[PDB]
RNA sequence: AUCUGCGCAUGGCUCAUUAAAUCAGACGUAAUCUGCCGCAAAAAUCUUGCGGCCGCAAAAUUGGAUAACUUGGCGAAACGCCAAGCUAAUACAUGAACCAACCGGGUGUUCUCCACGUGAGACGCCCAGCGAAUGAAUGACAGUAAAACCAAUGCCUUGCAGUAACACCCAGCAGUGUUGACUCAAUUCAUUCCGUGCGAAAGCCGGCUUGUU
C-alpha cells in the first residue's frame, strides 16, 4: 500500500533507485483524516504494536486553555477563520494542527467573574459577583492586585467568540485541544484576517 | 487594568504562519526569569554538551529556527565532524566538503578524495565559502541533512 | 523473532564441540545479556557433569533443584551470568559465577554467609511515580531505594536471601575493581585513573597487583573492593593477575614432567 | 553495661540484643560512639555473649559501665509547653485564665500555635500538666507536656547577647 | 432457595451395561464456591492492602533518612559558627 | 472429541533481483516499536444479601451465549456447507461498600474567635489513583560590600541576637532525578479521556495442624 521509505526517490545525483524488494508493512502510511467542524465521530486505528490511534472524522469541541491565567476549559468550536497551508482548508472547515479556530468565549468569561470578580459582560446560569463572601472578595482584591487582561482578549470575550491556534493533532489523538491567541500572534493573525474584509 | 504586550516584529515574521519557539511562551506576563535574555526578551536556549559554547546570537538574538541545535529540540549525538564550506546558495543550509587522502595498498601511494554534506547552519553562524566548520551529527531534517553547524573557525 | 542459535554461532566460553550437534541453546531474554551469559542447561550438564545429555537436564531443571539467587530456575535455556549464586541444595553445591584471567567463565565455590551476599554493578538511575529513586544494576534488578550516594557505575552489595541493599562501594581510583569484558576480562587491578571523553567510551586504566598496567572502557570495570588487599567478594584461583605466556608454558610444562 | 563501637542502628530498642539475655531498663547511645544498656550475673554472661564479637554488625566490647542511668530531663523541671494556643484568634490575657490561679513567671507565644510558660514551682509545673492533660480549652482540646528548658539559662543567655546587641548598635 | 445444597439437585443419567454396575454419569459443579474458596479470595485482598502499606512504611524511612541527613548538616553547620 | 491459551514471522531451501543498494568494520536512535523472559510497581471504582429510595447485614453463593454432542440434513465432489435442540471454561460480559492511609486545589453569600482585616480555627460542598491529551510552573545556584524608610511578618522584652522551612495534631514525612547535552525522568495546578486502556481472572492445584486472617 502507501509507503514512506526513500527507496522510490531519485538519488541526489537524479539517478534511479532500482529496487529489489517487496514493499514492507513497516514502512507503511495511512490515508489522511481530513477532520472537518461536526458532530463527534471517531475511528481506531490498530498501530504498530498494538497500540490504538483516534482517527478523528468530526469534532465539535476541545480543552482550550488560556496560557496567561494557566486555566482551560472545555469549549465548543465555532469556526475556522485562518489556515496556513491555503485556505481551501478553511474553505472546507478543516481542522489540523496549528490552524486558527474561533471558540465560545462564555466559560472563559464565566471563570473570569468567579476568580477576580470582574464581570466583562457590563453594559449588557450566570455567576454574580454580589453573592460572594467577604473572604473571597479579599482573595479576588489579592488576585486582582498583580493583574492586567489585555483589551484584545478581554474584547474577543465581550463578543463572544475568542480566536484560539489548535494545539493537538485530531488525526492522531481525535481531539481538538488548543490555546487562546495572545499577545503578538493575536495581533498577527488579526492582521491576517483583516486582509480581505 | 490592561497589560502591554509585546509588538509585532516584521523583521521576522514574514512566513504565512506565525514563528514561535515551542519550548516558552512568549507571551507570558510574568517572565519565569529561567529563559530571559539580557534584553528583557524570553528565549529559548539550552547547552548542548561535547564543550561547545552557546553563541551569543543564539543567546540574545531574535530569529526563530525549529532545526537550531541551541534554540531548539535538535540534540547532537554520535559523530563530530569537521569540513570546508563548498556552497552557502540555500537557505539556512550549507554544503561542505571533507577532503582526505585515501591510501592504496598494491601502489603504496594515496590519492586524493573528497566526501561532500548537507548540514543545517543555523542563523547565528552566518558562515562564507572557503570556511572551516565544526559539524554534529543529528538526527533526518530533510532528504539529505544529517549534520547541525555548531561552530564557525 | 530469532528462536535457534547455531554452535558455531553461540559463544566460544560455552565450549560446546563443532562436531557434537548444529545448534547450541538459545538463552532467554532475562537478567544477563545472550552474549554475556551461561545457559543454565550449559552449566548443568557441560560443566557440572551431573546431566550425561539435555533430556536429564531437562529432569534435573524442571523439579527446582537448581537454584539461582536464591530461587529455583526450571528453563535450561535461562541466562545465568556474572556474579550470580547457583546453589543445588541436594547435592550441597554453591558456587559464584566469575570470569578467571582468561576470560573463562568460572564456579568458584562459595560457603555459607557467602551465598547470600550478591554484587550488582549500577547501571542507571532514574526516577519512578510517586518520585521513587531507581537503580538499574547490571544483573537487570531494580533497586526501589537506594543509598542516596549512589552513583552510575558503582557497585551495590545486595542480601539475596533477604532482598535487601547492606553497602555500597564507590567507583573510585584507589578502588579494586575485576574487568567484566573485552581482551582484559577477568583481570583484577586497581584504578589508577579513569579518563573522561563525553559523548564518547571513557578509559580506566589500572594496575594489578604485580604492578602490570592495562586499560579497558570504563563499562568492563567492575568495582569488588576497597583496594586490592579487602575484596569483598571471593574471587577465582589465579586472583586476576594476567601470567605472562612463556612463563606458564615452561611451568606447566615442568608440572608435567613432575606429575611423570 | 558499656558497649563500645555501636556502629550504625542508633535506635534504642534494636539494641534488644542485649534484651534477649535479660530486661533492659534504659539504653544511652551516641550512634558509632558507643552505647551503654541497663541482674549483674545475667550481664556478665551477657557480657561474656556478646563482647570482642562482631554482633550488630559491628564488634561489640559490653564493658561495665561507669556510668548512671541518665536523668529525665522533663523531670524536675519548671516550664510547660501548652497547645495549640492560637496567637491570632487568642490574646495573652485570655490566655492567662488557662494558667488562672498556678501564677506563671512567664509567657511566650510562636507562630506554630503553642506557647511556652514558666512556672515558679516544679510542683506547680508537674500539678498542671496532670490536672490539664486532654483538657478543653478555647474550643480546641489541650496538649500540656513537661518542658526540659528553664528560666535561669534565658535570661543568662539574654544577659549575654544584650551586649553584643549594644555593641552592633553602636558599630 | 440460596444456602440450599445444589449438589443434591444435580441430574444423573444412567448408563447400563451388561455385566456392569450402572455407573452414574453426574457433572461436576461449577462455580461451587466453597469455604476455601472464599477463604482464597478474601487472602488476596489481605495481601494487597500489606504490599501498599509496606511500600508506605518504606517510604517513610527514605524520607526520614533524606530528612535527617539535611538536619545533621544544618546543625554541624551552627556548631562551626558557634565554636568558632 | 471440542472450546480456550501459546506457537506456526523460527527452522529448511534458493541466489533471481541488487552498485549513495546490499554488505564489512565502526558508530547513532535524545527519532522509535518491542509478545515470550528477568527484577519491580498496584490504597481510583457504591458491589452483594434480606425487609420496607430507605433500613439491617457483610468470606461477594454474578450474567447471557457458543463448541463437542443430539436431530433433520444439502451437495457428484470440495482442508465444502445449512437449520433446530442441550451444556462448560483461565472463552465473552458484568462487578465489588466498610475494613483502608498520607498529600493538595477550588469554595460556603455556614459557624466559633482576635483586630477594627496578607486574620485564625472548625464544619459543609465539588474535585483530588496508574496511564493518556492540551496549557501553566518546576526540573537549581555558582561576575560586589555595608546602611537606613515604610507595610506586613518572625523572634527579644513589656530592638534585632538567633533564625532550615512550616499558623497544632509529622517542632527534618525530599530545599537535592539524570545525561556530555534534553521540551527527557518525576512533581504541582487547570481542563479533558465515552472505548480506542487498567478484575483480587468472581481462576486452578497442593500441603498439613483442616484454619469467616
Ligand atoms: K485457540
Ligand atoms: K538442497
Ligand atoms: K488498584
Ligand atoms: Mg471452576
Ligand atoms: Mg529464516
Ligand atoms: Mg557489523
Ligand atoms: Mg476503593
Ligand atoms: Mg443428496
Ligand atoms: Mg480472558
Ligand atoms: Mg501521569
Ligand atoms: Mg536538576
Ligand atoms: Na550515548
Amino acid at each position: 500500500g502507501i509507503v514512506r521509505s526513500r527507496l522510490h526517490k531519485r538519488k541526489i545525483t537524479g539517478g534511479k533507485t532500482k529496487i529489489h524488494r517487496k514493499r514492507m508493512k513497516a514502512e507503511l502510511g495511512r490515508l489522511p483524516a481530513n477532520t472537518r467542524l461536526g458532530a463527534r465521530r471517531v475511528s481506531p486505528v490498530r498501530a504498530r504494536g498494538g497500540n490504538f490511534k483516534i482517527r478523528a472524522l468530526r469534532l465539535d469541541t476541545g480543552n482550550f486553555a488560556w496560557a496567561s491565567e494557566a486555566i482551560a476549559h472545555r469549549v465548543r468550536l465555532l469556526d475556522v477563520v485562518y489556515n496556513a497551508t491555503s485556505n481551501e482548508l478553511v474553505r472546507t472547515k478543516t481542522l489540523v494542527k496549528n490552524c486558527i479556530v474561533a471558540v465560545d468565549a462564555a466559560p472563559f468569561k464565566r471563570w473570569y467573574a468567579k476568580h477576580y470578580g470582574i464581570d466583562l459582560d457590563a453594559d449588557k446560569d450566570k455567576y454574580d459577583v454580589n453573592k460572594a463572601s467577604p473572604k473571597l472578595q479579599r482573595e479576588w482584591t489579592r488576585r486582582r492586585r498583580n493583574h492586567r487582561v489585555e483589551k484584545a482578549i478581554a474584547d474577543q470575550l465581550r463578543e463572544g467568540r475568542v480566536l484560539a491556534r489548535i494545539t493537538s493533532r485530531p488525526g492522531q489523538s481525535g481531539r481538538a485541544d488548543g490555546i487562546l491567541l495572545e499577545g503578538a500572534e493575536l495581533q498577527f493573525y488579526l492582521k491576517r484576517l483583516e486582509k480581505k474584509k | 487594568q490592561y497589560y502591554h504586550a509585546h509588538a509585532v516584529d516584521a523583521t521576522i515574521q514574514h512566513e504565512k504562519a506565525y514563528q514561535r519557539q515551542t519550548a516558552v511562551n512568549e507571551n507570558m506576563h510574568r517572565p519565569s526569569r529561567k529563559h530571559v535574555n539580557k534584553s528583557g526578551h524570553i528565549r529559548y536556549s539550552k547547552k548542548i554538551g561535547l564543550g561547545f559554547k552557546t553563541p551569543a546570537k543564539a543567546l540574545n538574538g531574535k530569529y526563530i529556527d525549529r532545526k537550531c541545535p541551541f534554540t531548539s529540540n535538535v540534540v547532537i549525538r554520535g559523530r563530530i565532524l569537521r569540513g570546508v564550506v563548498h556552497s552557502t546558495k540555500m537557505h539556512r543550509t550549507i554544503i561542505i566538503r571533507r577532503n582526505y587522502l585515501h591510501f592504496i595498498k598494491k601502489y603504496q601511494r594515496y590519492q586524493k578524495r573528497h566526501k561532500s554534506l548537507a548540514v543545517h547552519c543555523s542563523p547565528a553562524f552566518d558562515p562564507k565559502q572557503g570556511d572551516e566548520v565544526v559539524i554534529g551529527q543529528c538526527r533526518p531534517l530533510s532528504k539529505t541533512i544529517r549534520y547541525n553547524v555548531l561552530e564557525v573557525v | 523473532a530469532k528462536k535457534h542459535l547455531k554452535r558455531l554461532y553461540a559463544p566460544k566460553d560455552w565450549m560446546l564441540s563443532k562436531l557434537t550437534g548444529v545448534f547450541a541453546p538459545r538463552p532467554r531474554p532475562g537478567p544477563h545479556k545472550l552474549r554475556e551469559c551461561l545457559p543454565l542447561l550449559v552449566i548443568i550438564r557441560n560443566r557440572l557433569k551431573y546431566a550425561l545429555n539435555a533430556r536429564e537436564g531437562e529432569m534435573i531443571l524442571r523439579q527446582g533443584l537448581v537454584h539461582v539467587d536464591n530461587h529455583p530456575r526450571r528453563d535450561g535455556k535461562y541466562p545465568a551470568g556474572f556474579m550470580d549464586v547457583v546453589e543445588i541444595p541436594k547435592t550441597g553445591d554453591r558456587f559464584r559465577l566469575m570470569y578467571d584471567v582468561k576470560g573463562r567463565f568460572a564456579l568458584v565455590n562459595l560457603s555459607e554467609a557467602e551465598a547470600q551476599i550478591k554484587l550488582m554493578k549500577v547501571v542507571n538511575l532514574y526516577t519512578a511515580t510517586g518520585r521513587v529513586p531507581v537503580a538499574v544494576t547490571h544483573d537487570g534488578h531494580r533497586i526501589r531505594y537506594p543509598d542516596p550516594h549512589t552513583s552510575i557505575g558503582d557497585t551495590i552489595v545486595y542480601n539475596v536471601k533477604e532482598k535487601k541493599c547492606v553497602d555500597l562501594i564507590k567507583n573510585r581510583q584507589g578502588k579494586a575493581v575485576i574487568v567484566t569484558g573485552g581482551a582484559n576480562r577477568g583481570r583484577i587491578g586497581e584504578i589508577v585513573k579513569v579518563e573522561c571523553h563525553p559523548g564518547a567510551f571513557n578509559i580506566a586504566h589500572l594496575k594489578d597487583a604485580s604492578g602490570a598496567e592495562f586499560a579497558t572502557r570504563a563499562a568492563n570495570i567492575f568495582v569488588i573492593g576497597k583496594d586490592l588487599n579487602n575484596l569483598q567478594v571471593t574471587v577465582p584461583k589465579q586472583q586476576g593477575l594476567r601470567m605472562n605466556v612463556i612463563q606458564e608454558r615452561e611451568e606447566r610444562l615442568i608440572a608435567a614432567e613432575a606429575r611423570k | 553495661v558499656y558497649v563500645k563501637n555501636w556502629g550504625t542502628g542508633s535506635v534504642a530498642d534494636a539494641a534488644n540484643v542485649f534484651s534477649a539475655a535479660g530486661k533492659v531498663v534504659k539504653v544511652q547511645l551516641r550512634r558509632q560512639r558507643y552505647a551503654i544498656v541497663f541482674n549483674s550475673a545475667a550481664v556478665k554472661k551477657a557480657i561474656d555473649l556478646f563482647n570482642e564479637k562482631e554482633v550488630l554488625g559491628k564488634t561489640v566490647l559490653v564493658v561495665p559501665a561507669k556510668t548512671s542511668p541518665k536523668p529525665d530531663a522533663h523531670e524536675n523541671s519548671s516550664c510547660v509547653f501548652v497547645s495549640p494556643i492560637f496567637r491570632p484568634s487568642t490574646t495573652k490575657a485570655q490566655v492567662m485564665e488557662l494558667f488562672a490561679g498556678v501564677k506563671v513567671q512567664r509567657l511566650r507565644m510562636y507562630r506554630q500555635n503553642f506557647a511556652y510558660a514558666y512556672l515558679d514551682s516544679p510542683a506547680a509545673a508537674k500539678k498542671f500538666v496532670e490536672e490539664k492533660n486532654g483538657t478543653e480549652f478555647r474550643g480546641h482540646t489541650l496538649r500540656v507536656a513537661l518542658s526540659a528548658r528553664s528560666l535561669e539559662k534565658l535570661r543568662a543567655r539574654q544577659e549575654a547577647a544584650n551586649v553584643v546587641i549594644a555593641a552592633h548598635r553602636h558599630y | 432457595s440460596r444456602t440450599e445444597d445444589v449438589r443434591k439437585y444435580v441430574v444423573r443419567r444412567r448408563v447400563v451395561k451388561s455385566g456392569k454396575k450402572d455407573r452414574l454419569k453426574a457433572p461436576k459443579i461449577q462455580r461451587l464456591i466453597t469455604p476455601r474458596v472464599k477463604a482464597r479470595r478474601a487472602k488476596k485482598a489481605k495481601d494487597a492492602i500489606a504490599k501498599v502499606r509496606a511500600s508506605a512504611a518504606e517510604r517513610r524511612e527514605y524520607l526520614r533518612l533524606i530528612a535527617s541527613n539535611r538536619r545533621a548538616l544544618r546543625q554541624r553547620d551552627h556548631s562551626k559558627k558557634h565554636t568558632r
